[PDB]
């Protein structure tokens, strides 16, 4: 609880005043004084919230699409690569990502954890096979560099 | 667009109830689900109405067509008369529909959140909010604290009263042709 | 006689913007981040509510001039000047003059709180009781006018009140009742011309239309810096907190902080000197009716063009319009 | 100043003492330019609040120049009466004037009518009001009732 | 009868800085980057305008 | 090209401005209205290389 304290001459707290008891303590702490004149001051707090609804959209409910996708075999070259697309497919992500197959896992914009909360009108996996320098090198910016 | 990927999440029933934290497809926002008659071409599934905040959705369960309210907030004032005077209840301001608020005080939907507080009894709707302590009274003295909308608060017969204020005193002076009225003294 | 409207805008807005609802309002994890720039909210909050404290100090000022009440008489036509201007009972509804009304309609309940968190405090005054103020400034014109302003009111017969108003311009009592049919119907004739040019030339319009604008518009401002990225990822704020765990969102969510922060700070000292150019445009309508209305003015070219007998303060949202 | 502004600490000697001047500058820059920001919104709200008061000094120039040195016809200025003087007095940063008014009180109904006709040609008032008491005309001042004896020169044609 | 000058300024200069120009003008990448201010210039050119 | 659209009380898009096609059309996408009273109004623009 926010709480305001009187300090004295001495040095000793007096007198204490709990913000959230009622609005008149509420005030004494917003205008920071015990004896107040008159009128009409402010706070702006206001509507914490009962419940939550997470109704999202899945009426098929398939799983797993991307378990095809990077346990395959034949993956293309850098310049023929292989766009998937995924379909109406409940892609329940950390099968992938906990778990350390990668060497280099980076996300952009969005970050991993809450990788799964949201949904996505359509995912795309863009399958190759490069340099370990040129690992680096898919990313943004990174022009001069050949993959 | 319609969407693909879930991660999943059990998806609970739609409320109409206000406060409801919404998490559609890409939405974990809060506010107030209400069906709305907005009219949304099916390649299109967010309103938006002047800027960033989103409006509407049409529900991916059910293409029901709802708007979003946010949690009806506002800005808290409090009418305090002399502490010296009287330490007496501070009564308050919530900027807001009244019934959104009474039905929230009784829960515990505020987060100002008074604990003794077990007030109010009196509920106003006036244009300046709704006043919860302060008690209507139809005769009518003069502004002593200003509230809003042409009522003053002050402190009366001691509670503390909300009344529509009178501007000074009402008067009566009789326009006639002939008679002139003229000081015969001067203070 | 010639009469001429000049409108003085007197208050504007009583915007408050509610500072934690704006800048990060679903958000809670912003809202602590928030808190660590001490004061920039509850003193922005703080700044904003003197605004709209003295917007209703602006309005009494200006309109509680007069201290009691003088009720509408029903014996409207004065000695041949016609009055209809001083809000009748049976014609109209609503209680407001006729050019009032006129006068309402040539600009621009349940509580609605969009999400932006914005808002439009209601003035203390309302238009029913700023109409009621110049129904009693009118009458005590047209049936006191001097000791009216001075102290108590004294009632002089409206001839014998012009009469005195022409004899401060130098010329003489004798020019009133030589010409008192032809002083009326040139008085008559003037509030019909009001009437008409106020009806479609929107010159009344004018003064306070551009109050009202320059705070719309700086409304609008503040709200599309919402939807400004400010160098993060994207200007929803939800949407930052939704896929960046809180580690990387405190980058990106004080890069929106920031110019949310430097947004509203924009605003609140935007409003800070529309308030001033309000409160001197205020503090000048409100010597006017203390001057033009309740006295008559030596002092040239204040009040009216020539000069000046009388005055009538009318009714205008957001402002008076002087007759 | 007990700010924090996203720094590790608002003490400002603490970020120096413990982060050797290459991680300092990351989080002293945090902690400057919210300091910027609270003395450039200080400094404006101070330009603001002296408009306000040279508006208030201005129109306090103008009222000890006219209701003090002078005497003010111009009504409700100086004060709530007819303005007869008015005195400075030293209030800590203001002025306290004490605007001694006139504020005519006690009246009584008295019946009048403009022009009494007399001989052809009515006669208009040399500032009067043509007051009548019982069962005589006179002519008054119209802030305090003093009746004269009408006359030539108290009227004109 | 002695005449006193009583000087009274009515206008200061019309001072209109192009917003773009100042901050980076000769730059067209930083152009973009001032872009995602949203309106800071246009406002900015607004306001002493 | 920035470009202006006016949605409907349907939510349909009734009429579109082009920003650059005449200086009265980059006029209403600078004051945001297709009706303009009168006057001198804004743009900043000027020298490609
Ligand atoms: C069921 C219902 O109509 N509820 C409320 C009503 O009580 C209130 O008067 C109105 C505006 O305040 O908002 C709504
Ligand atoms: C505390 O201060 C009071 C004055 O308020 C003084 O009378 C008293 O002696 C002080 N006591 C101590 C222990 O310093
Ligand atoms: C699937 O969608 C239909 C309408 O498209 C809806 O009626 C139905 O309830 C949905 N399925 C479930 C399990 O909700
Ligand atoms: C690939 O197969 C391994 C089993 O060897 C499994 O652990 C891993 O999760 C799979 N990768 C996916 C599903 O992406
Ligand atoms: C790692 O991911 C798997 C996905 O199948 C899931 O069990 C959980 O998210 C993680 N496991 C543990 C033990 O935390
Ligand atoms: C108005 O003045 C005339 C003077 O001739 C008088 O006869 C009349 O009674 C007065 N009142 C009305 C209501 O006409
Ligand atoms: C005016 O009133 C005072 C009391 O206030 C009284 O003493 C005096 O006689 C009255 N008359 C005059 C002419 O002053
Ligand atoms: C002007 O004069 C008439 C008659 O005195 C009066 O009823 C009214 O105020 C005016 N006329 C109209 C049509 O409003
Ligand atoms: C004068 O006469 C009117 C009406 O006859 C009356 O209402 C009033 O009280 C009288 N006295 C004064 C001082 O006006
Ligand atoms: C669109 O709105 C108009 C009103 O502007 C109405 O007449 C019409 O029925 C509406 N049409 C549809 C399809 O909603």
């Amino acid at each position: 609880t926010t709480f305001m304290l009187k300090y004295d001459e001495n040095g000793t707290i007096t007198d204490a005043v709990d913000c959230s008891q009622n609005p008149l303590a509420e005030l004494k702490c917003s205008v920071k004084s015990f004896e107040i004149d008159k009128g009409i001051y402010q706070t702006s707090n206001f509507r914490v919230v009962p419940s939550g609804d997470v109704v999202r959209f899945p009426n098929i409910t398939n799983l797993c699409p991307f378990g095809e996708v990077f346990n395959a075999t034949k993956f293309p070259s850098v310049y023929a690569w292989e766009r998937k697309k995924i379909s109406n497919c409940v892609a329940d992500y950390s099968v992938l990502y906990n778990s350390t197959f990668f060497s280099t896992f980076k996300c952009y914009g969005v970050s991993a954890t809450k990788l799964n909360d949201l949904c996505f009108s359509n995912v795309y996996a863009d399958s190759f096979v490069v340099k370990g320098d040129d690992v680096r090198q898919i990313a943004p910016g990174q022009t001069g560099v050949i993959a | 667009a319609p969407a693909t990927v879930c991660g999943p999440k059990l998806s609970t029933d739609l409320i109409k109830n206000q406060c409801v934290n919404f998490n559609f497809n890409g939405l974990t926002g809060t506010g107030v689900l209400t069906p709305s008659s907005k009219r949304f071409q099916p390649f299109q599934q967010f309103g938006r109405d002047v800027s960033d905040f989103t409006d509407s959705v049409r529900d991916p369960k059910t293409s029901e067509i709802l708007d979003i309210s946010p949690c009806s907030f506002g800005g808290v004032s409090v009418i305090t008369p002399g502490t010296n005077a009287s330490s007496e209840v501070a009564v308050l301001y919530q900027d807001v529909n009244c019934t959104d608020v009474s039905t929230a005080i009784h829960a515990d939907q505020l987060t100002p959140a008074w604990r003794i507080y077990s007030t109010g009894n009196n509920v106003f709707q006036t244009q300046a909010g709704c006043l919860i302590g302060a008690e209507h009274v139809d005769t009518s003295y003069e502004c002593d604290i200003p509230i809003g909308a042409g009522i003053c608060a002050s402190y009366h017969t001691k509670s503390i009263v909300a009344y529509t204020m009178s501007l000074g005193a009402d008067s009566s002076i009789a326009y006639s042709n002939n008679t002139i009225a003229i000081p015969t003294n001067f203070s | 006689i010639s009469i001429t409207t000049e409108v003085m805008p007197v208050s504007m807005a009583k915007t408050s913007v509610d500072c934690n609802m704006y800048i990060c309002g679903d958000s809670t994890e912003c809202a602590n981040l928030l808190l660590q720039y001490g004061s920039f909210c509850t003193q922005l909050n703080r700044a904003l509510s003197g605004i709209a404290a003295e917007q209703d100090r602006n309005t009494r000022e200006v309109f509680a001039q007069v201290k009691q009440m003088y009720k509408t008489p029903t014996l409207k036509y004065f000695g041949g000047f016609n009055f209809s201007q001083i809000l009748p009972d049976p014609l109209k509804p609503t209680k407001r003059s006729f050019i009032e009304d006129l006068l309402f309609n040539k600009v621009t309940l349940i509580c609605a709180q969009k999400f932006n968190g914005l808002t439009v405090l209601p003035p203390l005054l309302t238009d029913d009781m700023i109409a009621a103020y110049t129904a009693a400034l009118v009458s005590g014109t047209a049936t006191a006018g001097w000791t009216f302003g001075a102290g108590a009111a004294l009632q002089i017969p409206f001839a014998m009140q012009m009469a005195y108003r022409f004899n401060g311009i130098g010329v003489t009592q004798n020019v009133l009742y030589e010409n008192q049919k032809q002083i009326a119907n040139q008085f008559n004739k003037a509030i019909s011309q009001i009437q008409e040019s106020l009806t479609t030339t929107s010159t009344a319009l004018g003064k306070l239309q551009d109050v009202v604008n320059q705070n719309a518009q700086a409304l609008n401002t503040l709200v599309k810096q919402l939807s400004s990225n400010f160098g993060a990822i994207s200007s929803v704020l939800n949407d930052i907190l939704s896929r960046l765990d809180k580690v990387e969102a405190e980058v990106q969510i004080d890069r929106l902080i920031t110019g949310r922060l430097q947004s509203l700070q924009t605003y609140v000292t935007q409003q800070l000197i529309r308030a001033a150019e309000i409160r001197a445009s205020a503090n000048l309508a409100a010597t006017k009716m203390s001057e033009c209305v309740l006295g008559q003015s030596k002092r040239v070219d204040f009040c009216g063009k020539g000069y000046h007998l009388m005055s009538f303060p009318q009714a205008a949202p957001h402002g008076v319009v002087f007759l | 100043l007990s700010s924090n502004f996203g720094a590790i600490s608002s003490v400002l000697n603490d970020i120096l003492s413990r982060l050797d001047k290459v991680e300092a500058e990351v989080q002293i820059d945090r902690l400057i330019t919210g300091r910027l920001q609270s003395l450039q919104t200080y400094v404006t709200q101070q330009l603001i609040r002296a408009a306000e008061i040279r508006a208030s000094a201005n129109l306090a120039a103008t009222k000890m120049s006219e209701c003090v040195l002078g005497q003010s016809k111009r009504v409700d200025f100086c004060g709530k009466g007819y303005h007869l003087m008015s005195f400075p007095q030293a209030a800590p940063h203001g002025v306290v004037f004490l605007h001694v008014t006139y504020v005519p009180s006690q009246e009584r109904n008295f019946t009048t009518a403009p022009a009494i006709c007399h001989e052809g040609k009515a006669y208009f008032p040399r500032e009067g009001v043509f007051v009548f008491n019982g069962t005589s005309w006179f002519i008054t001042q119209r802030n305090f009732f003093s009746p004269q004896i009408i006359t030539t020169d108290n009227t004109f044609v």
